[PDB]
């Protein structure tokens, strides 16, 4: 059979890790009924968690779908003769497919063509698929933001600070190494030829 | 045979996080006070009393 | 977390590209059922057939999907509006109740949702005076306001003497 | 106020029946004075006099009953809706210690009705265009949606630019 | 919020005296950025700059104002609107939290006021039959409801058939 | 914890209801990650995406829980076994310490559900002579009982002189 | 301080390289006497003779060697097995033991090799239906469980109403 893992698999999980990194007890059961720390806790989780994979490509939040030309809408600057549709769950655009001419202009994308347009996007995830790493970041992260939000302790954050920076790297090569870097899209010199 | 009351008498939700007091309902005679109970599925009698009781 | 609401209108036209089959819903819904889906005026089914379409993202604060099984042609014109019944048939009960802040929370987010869906009719798709032109403030005072049921052949027509508007044949 | 709303429209029409006096009304209502009777569009008055109505049922999930004083004639047209105000004159204390279900409940199902109204009157008594014609999504793009005041003899037409709906005189 | 909302249409209009600068708002808003005034159909901007206008009253129950920094001309019409978005205005916890009644007032207020600035536009600025004529009273009959898209010089009218309006070209 | 192993079977199966999500575990377990979950014959894995499960009640006597993420359809089968790894749980000082009937209970506890859950793979899941029938006491004497690998196609057969069970081919 | 014991079976096989004379012995074991060694499935003797090996390690946390008098030859399978008896001879008296954590120790190191003997035998060396499969979860129901002795020439067989394994005579 199958191992199952140990490691946090449930958002309850990682806010309850962080409640007792900043020292109180605290089960997944009586989660409603853990106080201050816990009001915090669950209030700041989501604008944490969506800010942190809406900020980086991260691989294991990737996605991607094909977006949609919105009618009765014209771009009249610069060339552009569509407006399309970012997907529901992007929370950061990455790319498009093909390599064509394509802004992020407000909140839609802009092209040129009437074609096929595939996004890859970022997107929030459950914490099931999230690497051991990067949910050890989280908890370290959010832990932080309790010890600002409620222990109101400087000698708290100064010793919570390196532990929350050194998971930062870690998740990070750790979710970047498992691949190739791809190459540049734009290489003028070649091109040109 | 049976002589004293409940210490304690609630009605709760499926979720058993409601408390709805009726300790006196339970206490009083029949012709004094009553009240529904189990009014739907998954709701819930809690009685307690401080000696334990066997019926 | 709150549901997208604020400027997000309860509808949303698509000019397809050859062979799309991916249309973004990119207003919340709470249930498969309350989407309604019309392909070059046609309303779809949700199904997996040809020319049915699939769902998801029901109960997602931001959106879901349209997958349509059979791919789309250039220029097809794909409809998406938001259309839940205005009921309530949830309470609390007047004992057992146990209010809690999921529950407040699906609440208003339900009637802010329908009343969501009012404003984009009204918006979107209903005829309506300037705000700012010079309407009688009495609505007991119907003379531009209320219509009669055209027979066949008929315009909207005020009458001669500008008092109310009436039925006005117009032969062909 | 610990009832359930249903998805009913606030509306109902009957073609009466020789000598019918009772009428029923499908959708709930809080208060008699909120319910608006037409007979042969002339609007009745509540009452024991006859020409009058009297009406029941107020607060019933399933809605209440309308009893004419005169039997009416063979295929009289009998018209009840609902109009309640939308106005909030009961409100909470700032730090209530007792906030019962008839409380919450009434708060929500109002709301709930008011919009159902409004959704009523938009659904069967309102112009709109189809849900999947190409009208501009962008709203302050208002070519085919603001109209203009009709004078004496005019009826809405589309101008001859294509950009705007103007008041166009008809003598024939 | 504890205030309560009185039955006051979101919409008023003065035709202005010599020289007038003060003009009442009688309905209740809670935001100054979500109240337009226009004057001879031009919107205002908010402000001290010649042309431009200072409001006061957010959170009050009625009698906010409006004051011009130019001095209208007589018979100048200004137009006030209430324009709230449609938009959650609390958030819940979903652990065992505090409450207060000032947070149902504020929610519960808020709405009312959306609703009835949709209804005020409804009965004020927007076209209907009349309610008791015999429109059809299942929606999905749509002869009667749904309009076309209008053409240059087109207006609305109902086919030879009597079976749906379609836009019909004008000519001398 | 200190709490009592009941004689109960450390596996359970059942065929789902119609939508079905909560299926008891009727054995005591101490870890989340010590309990496996088969539907239809596949492995599922605890988490919140869609086709895994949530897992309550560790360390409790009985009455744990399995919340399936997706709703089960009719006759899924849900198969939930314990399966913790053979270990010590505890370890003791040879200087003079402290002890707690807690650490013991512990102890004996953990090793009595180790050995349950062997029991119930051996009394649920593999065969066995019937306990009355004349096997050789001797467990040298391995004619009845040891068996050989299997090539393709083979199946096992008793040898024509009774001494030993050997792989014969079918010829089919 | 304690034995290795997670997820190490009491087995091992090794194949052997030409002239090869010192086998790990990868689990702890308490005698040297309670290990057992194959060589090509026959079994040896400890003991200086050729053909015989000797044995070091006993008592350690993580296991010992074994080595042979004659070098193997290159493909030589050797079979090392863990066969504790499954008794308890050195118990505490009832009025002068003085219980230590090294007695604790020992007590509960002896029994969990026990234990995981008794799996490594039901892991690795017999026979199960898969966790999954639908059997019958009584013990009592022994249609799928129980077995017959075989005579000669014989298989074992459900019967053809499928009610018990019974065996069955095939011609060689």
């Amino acid at each position: 059979m199958i191992e199952l893992t140990s490691a946090p698999t449930t958002k309850i999980e990682i806010i309850s890790a962080a409640i007792s990194m900043v020292g109180k007890q605290q089960t997944v059961n009586t989660i409603d009924g853990g106080g201050a720390l816990a009001i915090d806790a669950e209030k700041l989780y989501d604008t944490l968690v969506s800010a942190e994979l809406g900020s980086n490509r991260w691989r294991f939040a990737q996605a991607f779908q094909q977006i949609s030309i919105i009618t009765t809408l014209n771009p009249t600057f610069d060339g552009w003769l569509y407006e399309c549709q970012i997907p529901a769950d992007c929370i950061m655009v990455q790319y498009l497919y093909p390599n064509i001419q394509y802004i992020v202009f407000g909140d839609k994308i802009l092209t040129k063509s009437n074609q096929t347009f595939t996004l890859i996007y970022s997107r929030n995830v459950p914490v099931s698929k999230w690497p051991p790493p990067f949910s050890l970041y989280i908890v370290y992260h959010l832990a932080s933001m309790l010890g600002i939000s409620v222990t109101n302790s400087d000698r708290m954050l100064a010793r919570i600070s390196q532990g929350m920076e050194m998971w930062e790297s870690r998740a990070l090569f750790a979710d970047a190494q498992s691949s190739v870097t791809l190459p540049f899209r734009h290489n003028p010199y070649v091109d040109v030829r | 045979s049976f002589e004293q009351t409940l210490d304690y008498a609630y009605l709760s939700d499926p979720t058993f996080k409601a408390r709805y007091d009726v300790t006196e309902f339970f206490a009083s005679s029949p012709m004094t006070s009553a009240i529904g109970v189990l009014e739907n599925q998954n709701d819930y009698i809690l009685i307690g009393n401080q000696a334990p009781f066997t019926a | 977390s709150n549901i997208k609401i604020n400027d997000v209108f309860q509808r949303i036209q698509y000019a397809a590209s050859a062979g799309q089959t991916q249309f973004t819903i990119p207003f919340p819904f709470f249930d498969n059922e309350y989407v309604l889906v019309w392909q070059n005026g046609v309303q779809l089914v949700m199904g997996g057939a040809p020319g049915q379409y699939g769902i998801s993202g029901a109960g997602s604060p931001s959106g879901g999907l349209i997958t349509l099984v059979t791919p789309a042609a250039l220029n097809d014109i794909i409809t998406i509006q938001g259309d839940m019944p205005i009921d309530r048939t949830s309470i609390y009960s007047a004992t057992i109740s146990n209010l809690t802040g999921s529950d407040l929370n699906g609440d208003f987010n339900r009637e802010v949702v329908m009343m969501k869906q009012i404003q984009t009719t009204q918006a979107l798709l209903q005829l309506q005076y300037a705000p700012w032109l010079e309407v009688s403030q009495d609505p007991d005072v119907t003379k531009d306001r209320y219509l009669p049921l055209l027979g066949s052949g008929q315009v909207w027509r005020m009458n001669d003497s500008g008092t109310g508007i009436e039925a006005y044949t117009i032969d062909e």
